[PDB]
RNA sequence: GAGCUGGAGAUACGCUUUGACUCGGGGAUGUCCGAAUGGGGAAACCCACCUCGUAAGAGGUAUCCGCAAGGAUGGGAACUCAGGGAACUGAAACAUCUCAGUACCUGAAGGAGAAGAAAGAGAAUUCGAUUCCGUUAGUAGCGGCGAGCGAACCCGGAUCAGCCCAAAUUCAACCCCUCAAGCCGAAGUGGCUGGAAAGCUACACCUCAGAAGGUGAGAGUCCUGUAGGCGAACGAGCGGUUGACUGUAAGGUCGUUGUUCGUGAAACGAUGACUGAAUCCGCGCGGACCACCGCGCAAGGCUAAAUACUCCCAGUGACCGAUAGCGCAUAGUACCGUGAGGGAAAGGUGAAAAGAACCCCGGGAGGGGAGUGAAAGAGAACCUGAAACCGUGGACUUACAAGCAGUCAUGGCACCUUAUGCGUGUUAUGGCGUGCCUAUUGAAGCAUGAGCCGGCGACUUAGACCUGACGUGCGAGCUUAAGUUGAAAAACGGAGGCGGAGCGAAAGCGAGUCCGAAUAGGGCGGCAUUAGUACGUCGGGCUAGACUCGAAACCAGGUGAGCUA
RNA sequence: UUUAGGAGUGAAAAGCUAACCGAACCUGGAGAUAGCUAGUUCUCCCCGAAAUGUAUUGAGGUACAGCCUCGGAUGUUGACC
RNA sequence: GUCCGGGAGUGAGGCUGCGAGAGCUAACUUCCGUAGCCGAGAGGGAAACAACCCAGACCAUCAGCUAAGGUCCCUAAAUGA
RNA sequence: AAGCGAGUUGUCUGGUAGGGGAGCGUUCAGUCCGCGGAGAAGCCAUACCGGAAGGAGUGGUGGAGCCGACUGAAGUGCGGAUGCCGGCAUGAGUAACGAUAAAAGAAGUGAGAAUCUUCUUCGCCGUAAGGACAAGGGUUCCUGGGGAAGGGUCGUCCGCCC
RNA sequence: GGACUCGGUGAAAUUGAAUUGGCUGUAAAGAUGCGGCCUACCCGUAGCAGGACGAAAAGACCCCGUGGAGCUUUACUAUA
């Protein structure tokens, strides 16, 4: 019995293998963007750090 | 008999190693505060967590049906001496002959044999291999 | 499963009711004054068969302090006596002995006294 | 079978060996109530009116459907639905929600009804009759977008069987075959401590049949089972050929319930008022619609077999032990009482009572002699029988000495289960010294819990819920469903998922990768690289009350208002 | 003798339904659930703390991190001078 | 010097030193950090008494010395200069 | 053939939530040649050893079995949860015998008699604490009979019990 | 008429345990077992309240408790 979370099942959930898991890094989109340059080429898996245990019963069984 | 031993048919074999532990039972030994008996422990069937944050926030992306994500068959030991067990229905060993959705190629380069395939594939991956290794085109669909 | 203890805890009582020495009453078969008086009994008796030297300790200091002052005698200023021989070392138990022989101290006086110069 | 009908086993009374004594099956006297129903109608109780008849008293009275008789309705512990419908909880509170259609009410029949042969599932341009679990998918979706509920795509077997509204069943002979009374069923003993010892010892016999057990000490030659097989009159019961019968006449709109779908970006069950069109290469939908395909055709049901159930009859399990286990090892006695509704506590003498004549105090209860008793420190409210409290004496100390208690400390009376100036049963007194549990920063407290005895004494139990130590299986790895065997099994078994190159919203890409005008960067096959995985006890956690208990409050049903009115 | 439960009675007190009704009792729905709080059983060898910060309709509630034990590890990087 | 992990605790302390904050520089009141201490170990000194001077232990010996504390007594230790 | 250390130096600190780790033993199960009649298991007590828990020497008594090593399983173990029942408690022999609305005695009896019985004297009620009908208890009333127990003394009185 | 002579019956609320005198002091400061000091021949019963932080339900006055119930108001809102 898992009821894996689909909602934070979206997002990053694929696993990597023997190194580091990712994330998303997530700045602020939307409007009144008309400034910032750096992070618009950084966005996808923003990995966090490591807090990464929370998010496991959001899935872990057949992807 | 009898008179100064204690066995007499082995079974006494013992071992050479273990495998069990200490084992618990929870609220034990008849001591311990143990853990917080407010809600957690008993029940409380949500994580043992926080709750459903950090989780909101990103606009979602959806596409996850099963559609297709593919395997692979490695490519590395079977263009060299294998000759004869690898068509698109005998090999099933590594769940291959299961049918339906694609196997795609994806192999390497160079190539100093070669081998036959009952292919039904024509990935842009093993474009480094797909005649150095050797067996026709036929495009399936 | 199963299992029905209600024998098997008679011994245990017993096998710490060994202390049902003369306490009071009758606080040798009790079930109460017992398992408790036995706490009771469970103190200072871990170290009380050492820490007793501080009471047996209460005796050479009125005998070894000054006996036969029809010498002079000092025991504290005088300790630096003792340990004026060439070799005094020891001290004690010979204290316990000195309970005999009154002459341990005769010719063991003037002998450290004046052993300055 | 020949003897005597259940516990105050009842003395007696009485019957025997062609049917007393117990009984197997087909029947019968069958009291008030139960549907019972003549009426009354508060179970054990009062009335009319007709048939009968020596003046007395005998045959009977109530509703529904082919209707003019009759046939039926009764009470039910778990199996399907239907009328059926809240709710404490969770989301750490909190109206959509989880519980769910669950508690309860009411209707049905068999111990089988329920879906089950169709305007169908699937999807490569396949496949037929329901359900269950096996595996998937614990995916898609759902969704105060929150916990959460959760198919179809590929899988096993029981089953892979026909027909229904307007152009088979009923009595019986025979029967593989079940049901209680019941029939036989095996094979040697002596001596001791002692209750005959099956313990010490001795030898043969019985064998497809050697599980539990009774007779004073565990017995194959004392005996009931087990292997071998039998039993009628009555009938069912799973029946096999056949005799009396005849085996082939509605989509839709708007408001919504369900379905996984909280209903909206979606057809599909159906209802509240409106539309009864199509009408055959016409018609139902593939999740709204366009185009083409796929399959099925208004129109009514039967389908046994497995899935899910557990009142009874043999047999079977690493449970309890007669406050243990259901409350019942013969009581849910009496009852608690305002009412439906709540209930005990309690077992045991040895094989067997042989539970006992005979003189005493005494009213007797209770106690003497002495047999009984192998054994009466079982003992006619009875095994062994530990304990706070409670019964007496004694070797020793003690009121003139102070602290719940303490341990040692010289003495002090006793003893010497080893003269060995050494110890056993101890005390005036000395250092001083404040208890335990245990929610406490915190005390030694007056902070609280505690008179004691006997037990109950809880994070575990099923769950591929998961991660991880060790031992092992394998390096190309490991299996579910039960089908065959069947007092173990088991190989057979790729339903199947996890490991697996990855990244990417994904598409798709690719051993390399999202950026776009792209040697500079985060992850990856990669890699000075484990590519592993299954079983078990086990670190935390998880789906559940599942660590238990202590709350007034919300509900369905039902009970009297003789309490105040 | 009907009235009854979320109604009746009622001289209103917010009195009563059977010795407590701020909405009867009993069988039944779930143990109301519980961060409250009592407790959670035989005897142990070596190691070891927070009331500090960030979070909170959040406070003696709870999350995590410095803070403990253990498997692996860090081939010169330690702190003192 | 050097991280990954199975699992904690229970968040609400006290005091002397170091300085302020509300403050008749008052309060084992209250906020803060910094060493120690008691929440997890006993004593001498301190009359006995959590942070104060000295000192934190393997069980047993009526064996020795150091620091504090004392050198008149009730219970140690020169009314020695 | 499951890993073990003296010789030695620091650590061996004391430890509250915790980590790695050993066991005493009872019930279920394996192997039972078995252990017990001189009688074990039930229990009462004696200075051997053990890290503690506990294992040991013997009788006592008791009456029929019982545990063992290698092993897994089990509702495996606080006296202590103001718990619950069962029993012993102590408040302690005191307060109290009930509405304070008088009684003495002769004598029957016998086990002694103060409260029975045959009875002369006293007094309280007598719109009562009379008798019948109403509900109720169902066995009250009698021929009477016995103390185990009850009537909160007890008793040769009951409407206890036959 | 109860408190005292005598015959029988004698329970409950409660509670760790009494070689159960006091000061002044000390202690989370309301100490009798602690400090230091003084003091009593031990016991029985009548009687009395200062005494154990007297007893009973774990204050129910209050606060904390993302407790309940109850009533009202145009509180958000269902609804005959």
């Amino acid at each position: 019995p898992k009821m894996k979370t689909h909602k934070m099942a979206k997002r990053r959930i694929k696993i990597t293998g023997t190194g580091k898991v990712m994330a998303f890094k997530s700045g602020k989109r939307h409007q009144n963007t008309g400034k910032s340059g750096d992070e618009i080429r950084g966005k996808g898996k923003g990995f966090v750090l490591a807090k990464a245990e929370w998010a496991r019963m959001k899935l872990m069984l057949p992807r | 008999h009898d008179l100064k031993p204690t066995p007499g048919s082995r079974k006494d074999r013992k071992r050479v190693g273990r495998g069990p532990g200490g084992t618990d039972k929870t609220a034990g030994r008849g001591h311990k505060g143990q853990k917080s008996r407010s809600g957690a422990g008993k029940g409380a069937f949500f994580e043992g967590g926080r709750s459903r944050l950090i989780a909101r926030l990103p606009k979602r992306g959806f596409n996850n049906v099963g559609t297709t994500y593919e395997v692979v068959k490695l490519s590395q030991l079977q263009d060299l001496e294998d000759t004869t067990f690898d068509r698109d229905t005998l090999e099933a060993y590594r769940l291959v002959r299961r049918k339906n959705r694609p196997v795609k190629l994806l192999a390497s380069g160079e190539i100093s044999r070669a081998v036959t395939v009952h292919v039904d594939a024509a990935s842009a991956a093993a474009i480094k291999a797909v005649e150095a290794a050797g067996g026709r085109v036929v495009l399936p669909e | 499963p199963r299992a029905k203890t209600g024998i098997v805890r008679r011994r245990r009582h017993k096998k710490v009711l060994k202390r049902a020495k003369g306490f009071w009453g009758s606080r040798s078969k009790q079930y109460r004054n017992a398992f408790q008086t036995l706490l009771n009994a469970a103190t200072y008796e871990y170290r009380d068969r050492r820490n007793k030297k501080r009471d047996f300790r209460r005796l050479w200091i009125q005998r070894i302090n000054a006996g036969a002052r029809l010498h002079g005698m000092n025991y504290s200023t005088f300790i630096n006596g003792l340990k004026r021989a060439n070799i005094d070392l020891n001290r004690k138990v010979l204290a316990d002995i000195a309970a005999r022989e009154p002459e341990a101290f005769k010719a063991l006086v003037d002998a450290s006294r004046n052993a300055r110069q």
